[PDB]
């Protein structure tokens, strides 16, 4: 489901609590896995801007809580290197929740969206207000 | 679409063989013994199943 | 008429293409099958342009345009701006726009005559849209959503809107847009109707998983529908 | 009722009208024809039983005018054809059978698969 | 190749130099080095930092 | 005269007429048997 | 007893020993294959590495996302004065 | 003796040496080496080297732009390094007595010997390495003040940055500019070799044309390229 993306710096390991950018009632997401992650002894699998993570809701609507459901990172605080040269980074981490196809459950996104997420996922760019 | 004069021409190389029961080898249909050595030249042969 | 096709394996066409009355825009990473959809049906009337915007392939959601003009965001480079000013005709004007709201496609829903913009867009853009596109600008939201370009496909004839939309507010927008409006779903139950499909006067292209009752609703409000080769020879 | 048309998806070409459609509506539902039988190599031995589907997923039409150069040129017993503007596999022709997905038999068959084609009314819009 | 000016003081940023910062209120900030960046995190005012271009325009140096 | 002749939604799967708002625009007789069922269990 | 959690080896075994080289000029172990149809030219060159600097170029690789796009990249500048020949030496082939 | 080489002697090398006086190194002792020839008809190979005794051999006669080469040198050294940074192994936890930057289990009981494959501390660096497939971007001449200039840049400058290359000096010579890092530190004698095999895939056949060269100061956070525009930016100063 996930296409080709150039490697960017991994800023979100397992156990991170990122914000929730959409309007599906959830307040923050708790990352428990990264889809397509590697395998190394004692290594925590880490996420990045645009990866697809399995995540639970720790705060928000009680209907959304206590179930594991996939999510997509839209902002990142660790600085990454774009190919055209610049090192950039947002202010906080953020994610939106999705079905395992990649379609989005929320209606809109507040805050800016990273550009390598809008190219990779077609639904996130449809609901994005500001692209970087 | 297959013109069964040619289907009979191809089934001699594919379907009309025989199979050894022990080593699963592909053998000629008039054979009596398997030609390999890792099954000990066994003679328990079956025909190959047709489609 | 109502042709269906898809970019690489995605149903949405409005993200990856921008179809107008006098031109067309497509992204560069396409197969031979996706390009042959527009080339076979538009012919040589309007120029098809392969382009990218801001280093992206989402040019249907970054740009905003109609018959008369095109608006591109700030991160569009000078190499991509000089390419568009050649391939498009001399009638259309291309203008770079300085925004905080970068994605102009989700923000602006426009045609030849009437445009709806996001309510938190600023006044220096409202002066810019009305003089470049030559369109009256109306600040208004689709009943529950601020992204008016993603959830409301619009043409000169009619306009398809978000499915969860009250009838009492459709009559508001039809009073405002002066075109008849129908709510519906495209791509087998996707509420994002502006990003799933594109439209102009003589063509409307949507995704491959758009079902047959959904395709009836599209061509009806847009009024693009209308034989001797078929017959019995026994 | 009114006449209808069968337009090709991704071609937008009218492949077949009504005044066609030999619809053969009832399946048999009995054990010899309503079920799909897979025998064995020998001795009339049933290995599989499959239940037929709900609705007949084809359109059995008369041989039409646009089909004629594929049926005159290299005339054979079975094959397939396409839309005349996109070269996509729409339906096959067969002078044997291929009952329906739902199962009866037909006649010598000109089947038009209802996957990747759709049916619209020939009259004006419904105006909902 | 475009040369963007530094948002803190006044400097010019040739390509492949210095960081970029996207603040949560949708505004893009550019920085040429960690001097003008780490003075931005401490909430300093560049109309009162003396070496900046924005200061030397204010007193007409 | 602003005219909004829409028949708010028709359906996704079948051709049956008007459904309502708030989602589920799928003509309930469809979703009872067609779509998946998403039970996915053993029943014996 | 077994290792209880498998993991790949640390390090590379085809680069042993890690001992200091015999000279600051590293030897060339092997030269390219001789093709006697072509005119006479040399096979290597000696130079002195100076430093690094940065470059910007238009990437030209079709089917990539960075096609017709500027990329920055790191290059190394090796200072290269002209090199003068002072002798020749011929080797015969023996069975040893 | 030259009739001896023409009759016998399958392969033919040529003893060359650099010119150390045209170089900001403090060393006065040149580096002698061998270079094999790949001409034809080994009587003709020594007829080539007969004409070139005490003759200079240029750079552009050997290499050209967009060619894949190899870079062979001796690595930067670091002296006696421990078992963690040499082999990249895991650090022990904090609670361990008498040292945590070690390797815990050297071996098993049988065999009663330490095997050759364990990680063990010693010399790190100063090894001979070969790095293949480095792509040449620019071969600039010596008496040419447009070394840093490009077709899209149009400013007259050398590739020596402001204040010179750090720890090196001045490139007032010919030079080779190649993509990506070369083994060995600065001031190191580096052998560039032709490619052993013909490469095709996609990346050897690419042709590059540069946009811009970075000649800002390497001596730290350099913010100007040429000193003609440092003076225009800052204005008139006291000195």
């Amino acid at each position: 489901a996930q296409g080709t993306k150039f490697r960017i710096s991994l800023g979100l390991p397992v156990g991170a609590i990122m914000n929730c950018a959409d309007n599906s009632g959830a307040r923050n997401l708790y990352i428990i896995a990264v889809k397509g992650s590697g395998s190394r002894l004692n290594r925590l699998p880490a996420a990045s801007l645009g990866d697809m993570v399995m995540a639970t809701v720790k705060k928000g609507k009680p209907e959304l809580r206590k179930k594991v459901m996939p999510a997509i990172v839209v902002r990142q605080a660790k600085s990454w290197r774009r190919r055209d040269g610049v090192f950039l980074y947002f202010e906080d981490n953020a994610g939106v929740i999705a079905n395992p196809k990649g379609e989005m459950k929320g209606s809109a996104i507040t805050g800016p969206v990273g550009k390598e997420c809008a190219d990779l996922w077609p639904r996130v760019a449809s609901n994005s207000g500001v692209v970087v | 679409i297959i013109e069964p004069s040619l289907k009979a021409l191809a089934s001699k190389y594919n379907c009309d063989k025989s199979v050894c029961r022990k080593c699963y080898a592909r053998l000629p249909p008039r054979a009596t013994n398997c030609r390999k050595r890792k099954c000990g030249h066994t003679n328990q042969l079956r025909p190959k199943k047709k489609l | 008429m109502a042709t269906r096709t898809q970019f690489e394996n995605s149903n949405e066409i409005g993200v990856f293409s921008k179809l107008t009355n006098t031109y067309c825009l497509v992204a560069v990473g396409g197969s031979e099958n996706f390009y042959s959809a527009f080339e076979a049906e538009l012919g040589d009337a309007i120029p098809i342009v392969h382009t990218t915007i801001a280093g992206t392939r989402i040019i249907g959601r970054m740009t905003a345009g109609n018959r008369r003009g095109l608006l591109v965001p700030t991160q569009t480079t000078d190499q991509e701006l000089q390419h568009l000013r050649n391939s498009l005709p001399d009638s259309v004007k291309i203008q770079r726009v300085e925004e905080r709201l970068s994605a102009l496609g989700n923000v602006i829903c426009c045609n030849d005559y009437v445009a709806l913009v996001h309510p938190d867009i600023d006044r220096e853009t409202e002066e810019l849209i009305s003089d470049v596109l030559g369109v009256e600008v109306f600040r208004q939201t689709i009943s529950g959503n601020i992204l008016v370009g993603s959830y409301c496909s619009l043409s000169n004839q009619g306009g398809l809107v978000h499915p969860q939309t009250s009838v009492q507010d459709q009559e508001e927008l039809s009073s405002l847009l002066q075109v008849p409006l129908v709510a519906g779903t495209v791509n087998r139950g996707s509420s994002v109707v502006g990003a799933g499909m594109v439209v102009n006067d003589y063509l409307a292209v949507t995704g491959l998983d758009t079902t047959a009752p959904e395709l009836s609703v599209i061509e009806s409000i847009f009024r693009l529908q209308d034989e001797s080769i078929s017959g019995n020879l026994r | 009722s009114k006449v209808t048309a069968v337009r090709c998806k991704k071609c937008r070409t009218k492949l077949a009208l009504s005044t066609s459609f030999i619809a053969h509506d009832p399946p048999s539902k009995e054990s010899s024809e309503g079920h799909f039988i897979k025998r064995a190599a020998n001795s009339h031995r049933i290995i599989d039983i499959q239940e037929s589907q709900a609705n007949c997923s084809h359109f059995f039409i008369e041989p039409l005018k646009w089909m004629q150069p594929e049926l005159q040129g290299k005339q054979e017993l079975e094959g397939k054809f396409s839309c005349p503007g996109c070269s996509s596999k729409v339906g096959g022709y067969n002078w044997k059978g291929s009952r329906c997905s739902c199962g009866k038999w037909v006649i010598p068959a000109i089947h038009l698969q209802t996957s990747k084609v759709d049916q619209f009314p020939l009259q004006s819009t419904a105006l909902p | 190749m475009k040369v963007e000016i530094d948002s803190f003081s006044g400097a010019k940023i040739y390509p492949g130099r210095g960081t970029l910062f996207v603040r949560g209120d949708s505004k893009i900030f550019r920085f040429q080095n960690s001097k003008s960046a780490s003075l931005f995190k401490q909430r300093k005012n560049p109309r009162r930092i003396a070496w900046t271009v924005l200061f030397r325009k204010h007193h007409k140096k | 005269h602003q005219h909004q002749n829409a028949a708010t939604l028709l359906c996704c799967n079948c051709g049956t007429p008007i459904d309502g708002s708030t989602g589920l625009v799928m003509c309930y007789d469809c979703i009872k048997l067609t779509v998946d069922i998403t039970q996915g269990i053993p029943r014996e | 007893s077994h290792r209880k959690y498998e993991a790949p080896r640390h390090g590379h075994l085809g680069f042993l020993p890690r001992k200091r080289a015999a000279s600051i000029r590293a030897r060339v172990k092997a030269f390219p294959k001789d093709d006697r149809s072509k005119p006479v030219a040399l096979t290597s060159f000696l130079g002195y590495k100076a430093g690094m600097t940065t470059i910007v170029r238009d990437l030209d690789r079709p089917g990539s996302k960075f096609h017709k796009r500027e990329v920055v990249e790191a290059v190394t500048v090796v200072d290269t004065p002209p090199v003068v020949v002072v002798g020749v030496v011929g080797y015969v082939e023996t069975p040893r | 003796e030259l009739a001896r080489i023409k009759k016998y002697a399958s392969v033919v090398r040529v003893l060359v040496h650099t010119q150390i006086r045209k170089t900001p190194l403090a060393q006065k002792k040149a580096h002698l080496a061998e270079i094999q020839l790949n001409g034809g008809s080994i009587s003709e190979k020594v007829d080539w080297a007969r004409e070139h005794f005490e003759k200079t051999v240029a750079v552009d006669s050997v290499f050209e732009q967009n060619e894949m080469i190899d870079a062979i040198a001796v690595t930067k050294g670091h002296g006696f390094e421990g078992v963690t940074h040499r082999w990249g192994t895991k650090k022990l936890p904090r609670k361990t007595h008498r040292g945590l930057r070690k390797v815990a289990c050297i071996g098993a009981w049988h065999p009663a010997h330490v095997m050759w494959s364990v990680a063990r501390a010693g010399q790190r660096g100063y090894h001979s390495r070969t790095s293949i497939n480095h792509k040449i971007y620019r071969v600039g001449k010596g008496d040419d003040e447009a070394n840093g200039a490009t077709s899209f840049d149009r400013t007259k400058k050398t590739i020596t940055p402001m204040g010179g290359f750090v720890h090196y000096g001045e490139i007032k010579n010919d030079f080779i500019m190649v993509k990506g890092c070369i083994p060995g530190n600065r001031k190191r004698i580096v052998t560039l070799r032709k490619s052993l095999y013909t490469n095709t895939s996609r990346k050897a056949l690419e042709e590059v044309s540069l946009k811009w060269i970075d000649t800002a100061s390497k001596f730290g956070k350099g913010r100007f390229q040429t000193p003609a525009e440092k003076h225009a930016f800052m204005g008139t100063l006291k000195k």
